[PDB]
RNA sequence: GCUAAACCUAGCCCCAAACCCCCACCUUACUACCACAACUUAGCCAAACCAUUUACAUAAAGUAUAGGCGAUAGAAAUUGAUGG
RNA sequence: CUAUGUAGCAAAAUAGUGGGAAGAUUUAUAGGUAGAGGCGACAAACCUACCGAGCCUGGUGAUAGCUGGUUGUCCAAGAUAGA
RNA sequence: CCCAAUAUCUACAAUCAACCAACAAGUUAUUACCCUCACUGUCAACCCAACCAGGCAUGCUCAUAAGGAAAGGUUAAAAAAAGUAAAAGGAACUCGGCAAAUCUUACCCCGCCUGUUUACCAAAAACAUCACCUCUAGCAUCACCAGUAUUAGAGGCACCGCCUCCU
């Protein structure tokens, strides 16, 4: 008889109590008898770098210049990414400068998102 | 009351079952049987063909389980020429161990009970893979009042930290069979660890001191139970202290990496006011742990030991003197 | 009259949108915008296949592309099977007569007292006891549990007979066995795949128990025939088998040959346990699986008789009911229905204990059946430790 | 109202199935017969009909003889398991059928009328006239519908060219083309008349159930 | 005695007037709209 | 003397003009992840009951016409169209 | 059946006395039957405390020859044939 | 919180399950897979009755090892409520032996019996009920029914036997 209250895994009979998850992603699947099969590959496995010798910190001092705030736009990644190689090749049929046609034979697709950040 | 699980995953687990068990441990001590060893081992392992392929989860339950049967019911079958006991025993397979004990006082720290003192009960209940009972009880390794420089280690958080859950059911002691059966002592027990705890799961953990540890919890848990259920049969309980020392044996194996122990249970007084001086402690002597082989390769056992059977034979030709 | 309600199958497909059939027309289905609308043209897809397949959700192939499809249809015997005629079945699938009784060698192995194991009658009474009422935590234990511990135990009793004559622990007792003997009869191709447990080997194969002019004594008797009822009843008729016969193991074993079968119906309720004579016809069968298995492996797959026949026994139990077999297979030439027959003693019916009270019985606190067995017979395990100790 | 009925099963076979009681409710929800609900839990075998249905790539009259003859909860007279060839079924028997038996099943109509067993199944026409008929069927290779039930006989009148007139329990006849297959004899369990339920328990157990209204 | 006709059932609670069920006929639409428009903010059960 | 009594605006009403707007979610909604379908207003109410019947720019006109010719219903041809 | 209680502890309870208590019994759990309809061992009994016809929203400001009301000052004319 | 597919099977109860006795009749062979413990409940003096001598399924303890407090202080008026005791008499009370105390007997009317009913003034002599009788119906896959005239539905009646002046 309330039904303002959010709804979560701690309000049901069993079952509903043990269905509901709690947000948290599934890394497997059950197999027979309530058994539950782990997969390497669905458990995230982070990918930290080695910090040593880094001269860089969790601030920056007082004493930097300022700018303008200048967001990049396709225009001026390609203006600097790919550009000047025409240009230099243009003094004397896309997929030599960087362009990916299709996105089925890579590991880090675009379009849709198959990775993760 | 706490539910004490002999085969346990929790960290450190084995002086927590002894201080919930008065409980010291002490490191050290108190023929063509190798053939047939072996080829037990390999028709349960090679020799042997199954129709459906193993998986590796259900092999500590269908290639290792079988292995342990087969050892000890021809072990137990050719060894009663050299001891009459085994001859007139009670093997049992998968029968069930209970023992039921209380040990310390807490104050109830919330409801309409709080302040209010109740008693720590505990409960073990245990499903050793093979165990021989014998009608006449074995010898005590060292008398009643061994006093030990060691003393039992003590806990002083909560028994829940360690993982550790309450619960209510029926309260049961059990050795094996009721009250009216005359093999009511107790001579061995062999047990075989699910893969959970298995060695290759600890091993993606990367710690070595820890192995042991589950060998020593399951020893200390399981034999205290038998023994005290023992005791318990023979009229004896926490405020009548036992006179005379209980004792029993176990081998605990993974299946390949085997273990022996040899407790000795010298009291049942473990309540707050029965254990109000009793310098009586329990003993365990356990081993570590050794490998029977190396491998299992197509046929052949590549470097079988010889130290782990002769072990084992040792522990089976113990007599009730 | 059809079996299966019109109510309960999949259904009839709707009726179809009438611009398919307009030669010239591409109609606009709902398959460019990826879900359903009830006012465009239901789409027609491709099958799909999955160019991978996922264990967890795999189809196999239907029965007939297997590898190992034979058109020929064999009739198997696996274990849940249940012969519908029973004993007589079995002994016109295995060519084979039932002498009634066992026979009088082992019967007369028991009688010298030398062979008596200590206190025998009070240890058999308190095994069976053990087995029936101190086994587990519950007053009454089911069948489940103390059908395996009776003969578990009584053959460990058994066993303690070393100390006569140390050529006792020479044989041990196996779980899982699992053996294949295929054979034919008639142009019926049968096989037995006796998937079961409680057996015993041995390195020195049992004696033949029948003189070789005994076993040429058969020709004269006729092998039993029912009508209307056909020989193949109640028998797995497969179209997925193998011709060839595995013992259960490989090369290369101490204790190959096998002695006896232990057939335990242990089911709790009664309709999942076999009755007396479907037990006695699946020991008949069985055994008659090991010994053919045993003579494929000692000659090969040639039809012929015997010169030396190989034996084997079987006790069938229940917990209180015990039934006893010695086999004797002489021929491996079976597919005539005329000539030298294989030999198979029986013995039926045998109580261990007429019953069992697991709590007083009060009629007016008088009680009149205290706890315990009534009605016990040693003979029983008199004929068990018999069949038991034939063979040393 | 998500109701889809028990008898959804396609295959053959001889093993009890589980029953699922109605109490009248159609598939809709609502009371459609009154007087029903409850009793014991019943399990239904699936009593074939077609007492001449020769087995897969076979012809031919055939044998087959019983096995037992055991009370069945959904009928009134008492089913028996007949087994011939590789294949067992269940039929309804006649009155003097004892384990042991064995029964003819036959389409051959000889060149005149064959003295039938008690218990044995022959065409119309194979019969004389006069005698007595039970699992008559309305037309050939269809089943029995008509006489079924517990201790009922029902006798043949006559034959002409293609039909013959048979009369139902009902006194009255009804005309049928000579090559439908009956059974020669008196459905089992006679005497079921006589049976004094002594009390509206019994009435209870049954399915019954006492139902005031029924507008 | 009455007073106590609510014997309360998370299964029945959201089998007869949940989302799904209101979602489930023409009805339980209109049901859910109209509770959309007076601007409740507990559309179902 | 307590209790109180007093206040302004927060907003709103009617017009005019202009056509208005990261994740999860139909299974037990807010849950990462497996083989059917949509397409005539009756009647309260008047006739003092009730049964046919009973309403949903200006002018022509409440005229023709309909109607237990009762209660009532009712055209067309043509005419011309930011504020309180 | 009696007594207490009658805004009560309770919008039908309490105390005693009683009928059944291996059965046509009692009961937890999910589903079904929906309003001129359901269900009913027929009592017009029950369908969320109030059922000879649930409840909510709409037509609806239903209609009411019936009941009740109808608000500052002062003056003046003003009543009982009948169809 | 579950389960890879296909075919095969799957006749005999449960009652200590054995004696008698009954009726209500109660999974595997082939093909595919060598993967491991993630996720959620876990509190309390609690829930439905507006706050409550009411309602609340199961296991175990059967008088308690667990749980609690009938008197805010006083005095001991009436009327009221519950209880205990009572001389002699023992229904003369009263509509009636209601209540209470004691435990026995006999008959008569109605209904055959157990059961069900007016949740919240009627538990009955009413409803139902075995037994009997009457009426309708010759038969397929959604109820009756996976039924077939000794069956099914709808009605009346109510086993069975026998008839249509004392007080
Ligand atoms: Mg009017
Ligand atoms: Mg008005
Ligand atoms: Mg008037
Ligand atoms: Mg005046
Ligand atoms: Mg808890
Ligand atoms: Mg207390
Ligand atoms: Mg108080
Ligand atoms: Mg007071
Ligand atoms: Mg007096
Ligand atoms: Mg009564």
């Amino acid at each position: 008889a309330d039904r303002m209250s959010k709804w979560t895994s701690k309000r049901g009979p069993r079952s509903f109590r043990g269905r509901k998850g709690r947000g948290a992603k599934g890394i497997g699947f059950l197999t027979s008898g309530w058994r539950f099969v782990q997969i390497k590959e669905m458990v995230p496995e982070f990918v930290v770098p080695d910090l040593t010798g880094f001269k860089l910190k969790p601030y920056v001092s007082y004493l930097a210049p300022e700018s303008e705030e200048t967001p990049l736009t396709a225009a001026q990644l390609f203006s600097e990414a790919v550009a000047p190689a025409i240009e230099k090749d243009f003094k004397d049929n896309l997929e030599k400068y960087g362009f990916e046609p299709t996105q089925e034979g890579k590991l880090f697709q675009l379009y849709p998102r198959n990775f993760l950040r | 009351k706490y539910m004490v699980y002999p085969q346990t995953f929790a960290l450190n687990a084995d002086r927590w079952y002894q201080y919930f068990t008065k409980t010291v441990f002490l490191s050290g001590l108190p023929a063509a049987l190798r053939a047939v060893a072996c080829d037990c081992l390999l028709q349960e392992h090679f020799y042997l063909r199954r129709r459906r392929r193993v998986h590796r989860y259900e092999e500590s339950e269908v290639i290792s389980l079988p292995f342990l049967d087969q050892l000890v019911s021809t072990l137990v079958g050719l060894l009663s020429p050299h001891n009459p006991a085994l001859a007139a025993a009670a093997l049992d397979y998968r029968c069930p161990v209970h023992f039921y004990w209380v040990r310390g006082e807490e104050i109830i720290p919330r409801g309409h009970r709080r302040g209010r003192i109740d008693d720590l009960r505990y409960q073990i209940d245990d499903k050793p893979n093979n165990q021989i009972r014998i009608s006449k009880q074995l010898a005590e390794f060292v008398p009643l009042d061994y006093s030990v420089p060691i003393e039992i280690p003590t806990i002083k958080c909560k028994p829940d930290k360690l993982p550790l859950f309450k619960r209510q059911y029926e309260n049961h002691i059990f050795v094996g069979s009721k009250t009216a059966d005359p093999c009511c002592y107790g001579h061995t027990q062999f047990h075989l660890l699910p893969d959970k705890l298995r060695r290759e799961r600890l091993l993606r953990q990367n710690c070595a001191d820890q192995i042991e540890v589950v060998f020593r919890a399951n020893a200390i848990a399981s034999l205290f139970a038998w023994t005290g259920a023992q005791a318990m049969y023979q009229g004896f309980w926490s405020e009548a202290d036992v006179t005379r020392p209980f004792v029993s044996q176990a081998v605990i194996t993974d299946g390949k990496y085997f273990s022996f122990f040899c407790y000795q249970l010298n009291t049942l007084a473990l309540t707050t006011q029965a254990d109000q001086n009793n310098p009586r402690k329990n003993i365990c002597w356990g081993t570590q742990s050794k490998p029977l082989y190396e491998t299992i390769e197509d046929n052949d056992v590549k470097g079988f030991n010889d130290d782990v059977l002769l072990q084992i034979v040792h522990f089976l030709l113990n007599r009730p003197k | 009259y059809e079996w299966g309600v019109r109510s309960t199958r999949k259904s009839e497909p709707p009726p179809l949108d009438r611009v398919y059939e307009i030669p010239g027309l591409e109609p606009i289905t709902f398959a460019g915008k990826m879900h359903f609308v009830p006012w465009l043209a239901r789409p027609i897809f491709p099958p799909w296949d999955r160019g991978y397949k996922d264990p967890r959700f795999y189809r196999s192939p239907p029965l007939h592309e297997h590898p190992l499809y034979k058109d020929q249809a064999c009739y198997i015997f696996h274990h849940r099977c249940r012969l519908l005629e029973g004993v007589k079945q079995a002994l016109w699938l295995t060519k084979t007569k039932l002498i009634e009784g066992l026979p009088e060698k082992v019967l007369s192995l028991v009688d010298d007292p030398r062979n008596h194991i200590e206190n025998q009658d009070e240890c058999v009474l308190n095994v069976i006891s053990h087995a029936r009422l101190w086994q587990t935590t519950e007053e009454i234990p089911k069948r489940e549990t103390y059908c395996p511990v009776i003969v578990d135990n009584l053959i460990q009793l058994c066993k303690s007979q070393i100390l006569k004559h140390p050529s006792l622990a020479r044989r041990i007792c196996v779980q899982n066995s699992t053996f294949s003997a295929t054979w034919n009869r008639e142009s019926l191709l049968l096989q037995v795949r006796g998937s079961g447990g409680a057996r015993l080997s041995t390195k020195d194969p049992l004696p033949t128990i029948a003189s070789r002019e005994e076993i040429e004594a058969t020709k004269n008797h006729v092998l039993e025939t029912f009508y209307p009822i056909s020989p193949i009843i109640d028998l797995h008729e497969c179209n997925i088998y193998d011709v060839k016969n595995d013992t259960g193991f490989q090369e290369g074993y101490p204790y190959p040959y096998p002695h006896t079968l232990y057939l335990l119906d242990k089911a709790n309720l009664r309709p999942h346990r076999l009755q007396p004579d479907q037990l006695r016809a699946k020991m008949i069968l069985f055994a008659f699986g090991s010994a053919l298995a045993q003579a494929r492996l000692l000659y090969g797959n040639d039809a012929k008789v015997l010169e030396q026949p190989v034996v084997v026994q079987s006790v069938g139990t229940d917990g209180r009911v015990f039934h006893f077999l010695v086999f004797q297979l002489n021929t491996t030439d079976l597919d005539c229905n005329e000539g030298v027959k294989n030999l198979a003693w029986v013995d039926s019916d045998q109580l261990l204990y007429q019953h069992f009270w697991c709590l007083p019985v009060i009629k007016k606190r008088v009680v009149v059946e205290p706890v315990g067995p009534v009605g016990f017979k040693p003979e029983t395990f008199r004929k068990f430790l018999a069949l038991y100790l034939h063979g040393a | 109202a998500n109701f889809v009925s028990w008898k959804s099963r396609t295959k053959y076979t001889i093993t009890p199935v589980k029953m699922r009681k109605s109490g009248g409710r159609d598939h809709t929800g609502r009371i459609r017969v009154h007087g029903i609900g409850g009793g014991h839990k019943q399990r239904y075998r699936m009593i074939d009909f077609l007492r001449f249905r020769p087995e897969e790539t076979k012809s031919g009259p055939f044998e087959e003889k019983v096995i037992q003859v055991r009370y069945d909860p959904c009928r009134s007279a008492d089913i028996a398991l007949v087994a011939g060839g590789s294949r067992k079924r269940w039929i309804i028997a006649t009155e003097n059928m004892q384990a042991g038996d064995t029964i003819l099943n036959s389409n051959h109509i000889g060149r005149m009328a064959v003295a039938a067993r008690e218990g044995d199944a022959h065409p119309l026409g194979a019969l004389p006239v006069g005698t007595l008929i039970n699992n008559v069927e309305s037309e050939p290779g269809r089943g029995a519908q008509y006489i079924r039930a517990a201790g009922t006989c029902g006798v043949l009148l006559r034959k002409v060219n293609g039909t013959a007139i048979i009369q139902l329990p009902s006194k009255r006849q009804m005309q049928v083309l000579e090559t439908c297959v009956a059974t020669v004899g008196r459905v089992s369990n006679v005497d079921h008349n006589k049976r004094v339920i002594g009390k509206a328990g019994r009435n209870r157990w049954l399915g019954k159930r006492p139902n005031s209204g029924r507008w | 005695a009455r007073g106590n006709e609510y014997q309360p059932s998370n299964i029945k609670r959201k089998n007869k007037h949940g989302w799904v069920r209101r979602l489930s006929t023409p009805a339980g639409v209109q049901v859910i709209l109209r509770r959309m428009l007076k601007g409740r903010k507990s559309l179902s059960h």
